[PDB]
């Protein structure tokens, strides 16, 4: 039974939503993308409604739309954004072009918190703890996120954190899409081992995010790929002989060998006056060699989080099963698969 | 799909 919809132009975009969702208001004046705060009169909840941007604009984006909806429907964890509702104004597959997702309103993202002049170390402890708690869960499902960054972490007024945006997430595999992550948070093996990174790229991003929380500044704000690589090497040091041999790009190896030799910095001399345990965790997160990087599960046991760590309150997931995602499909197949997932969504009990 | 990183690396050396 299709609800009554109504239509409204919001910042040069036509939103069409069920009448239960009232007083749509773009968060931050529309600077955070296509997300509106609303009041759900059916539940009395304050919700955030995301209108997916151009979900079927290409084969790649259609695929990403399907993966994100499937993952969001599969996952159930306090530090991962959860679906209250999923809808489309379309009355049939034939006119299906728009997807809307609904969750609890959170009210800020980590970019706001980075600017907070009253941020304490305990706050950093609690925020990074929750990112890692969500990441332990995600990785245990054999999901890889691939786009962690401050704007993809929502924080509510109780400093409860949820990972947003699974648009680039997928089931992990030996070979995956090459150009992923946002540049300032992109792990170096994404550039050095084209299409053959693994879940530790997400730990790199968390390291970059923690550093930004501690200092108030982007850790590696590169303006291009060469710039980005050099900014990283200035901190973690240029690779030695045994590590070069794991770099699959001969052009990258050749370029790196042309640079001045750089040692690993003492992070205690970068993050001045930070908790020594925070510096220690950062040293274990921001390591060039992917195989020596700390895991999410290991990081939750780090002494930095002793106030919050509870090994029986850090659950793992049921592993995610990749239904139709292993082949190259046309947009119309991705649309039909996504339509079926919209029509079959069952809202959680209140 | 093309690798944009190798392009920049080969140029930076050149
Ligand atoms: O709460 C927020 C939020 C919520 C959800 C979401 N994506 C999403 C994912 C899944 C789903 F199903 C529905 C979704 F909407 C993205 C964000 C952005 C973080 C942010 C920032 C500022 C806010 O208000 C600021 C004031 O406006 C003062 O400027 C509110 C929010």
């Amino acid at each position: 039974e299709r609800p009554t919809f109504y239509r409204q132009e919001l910042n040069k975009t036509i939103w069409e939503v069920p009448e239960r969702y009232q007083n749509l208001s773009p968060v931050g004046s529309g600077a955070y993308g296509s997300v509106c705060a609303a009041f759900d009169t059916k539940t009395g909840l304050r919700v955030a409604v995301k209108k997916l941007s151009r979900p079927f604009q290409s084969i790649i984006h259609a695929k990403r739309t399907y993966r994100e909806l499937r993952l969001l429907k599969h996952m159930k964890h306090e530090n991962v954004i959860g679906l209250l509702d999923v809808f489309t104004p379309a009355r049939s597959l034939e006119e299906f072009n728009d997807v809307y997702l609904v969750t609890h309103l959170m009210g800020a993202d980590l970019n706001n918190i980075v600017k907070c002049q009253k941020l304490t170390d305990d706050h950093v402890q609690f925020l990074i703890y929750q990112i890692l708690r969500g990441l332990k869960y995600i990785h245990s499902a054999d999901i890889i996120h691939r786009d962690l960054k401050p704007s993809n972490l929502a924080v509510n007024e109780d400093c409860e954190l949820k990972i947003l945006d699974f648009g680039l997430a997928r089931h992990t595999d030996d070979e995956m899409t090459g150009y992923v992550a946002t540049r300032w948070y992109r792990a170096p093996e994404i550039m050095l081992n084209w299409m053959h990174y693994n879940q530790t790229v997400d730990i790199w991003s968390v390291g970059c995010i923690m550093a930004e929380l501690l200092t108030g500044r982007t850790l590696f704000p590169g303006t291009d790929h060469i710039d980005q690589l050099k900014l990283i090497l200035r901190l973690v040091g240029t690779p030695g002989a045994e590590l070069l041999k794991k770099i699959s790009s001969e052009s990258a190896r050749n370029y790196i060998q042309s640079l001045t030799q750089m040692p690993k910095m003492n992070f205690a001399n970068v993050f001045i006056g930070a908790n020594p345990l925070a510096v220690d965790l950062l040293e274990k997160m921001l390591v060039l060699d992917s195989d020596k990087r700390i895991t999410a599960a290991q990081a939750l046991a780090h002494a930095y989080f002793a106030q919050y760590h509870d090994p029986d309150d850090e659950p793992v997931a049921d592993p995610y099963d990749q239904s139709f995602e292993s082949r190259d499909l046309l947009i119309d197949e991705w649309k039909s698969l996504t339509y079926d997932e919209v029509i079959s969504f069952v809202p959680p009990p209140l | 799909l093309a690798n944009p990183f190798e392009n920049e690396f080969k140029k930076a050396s050149e």
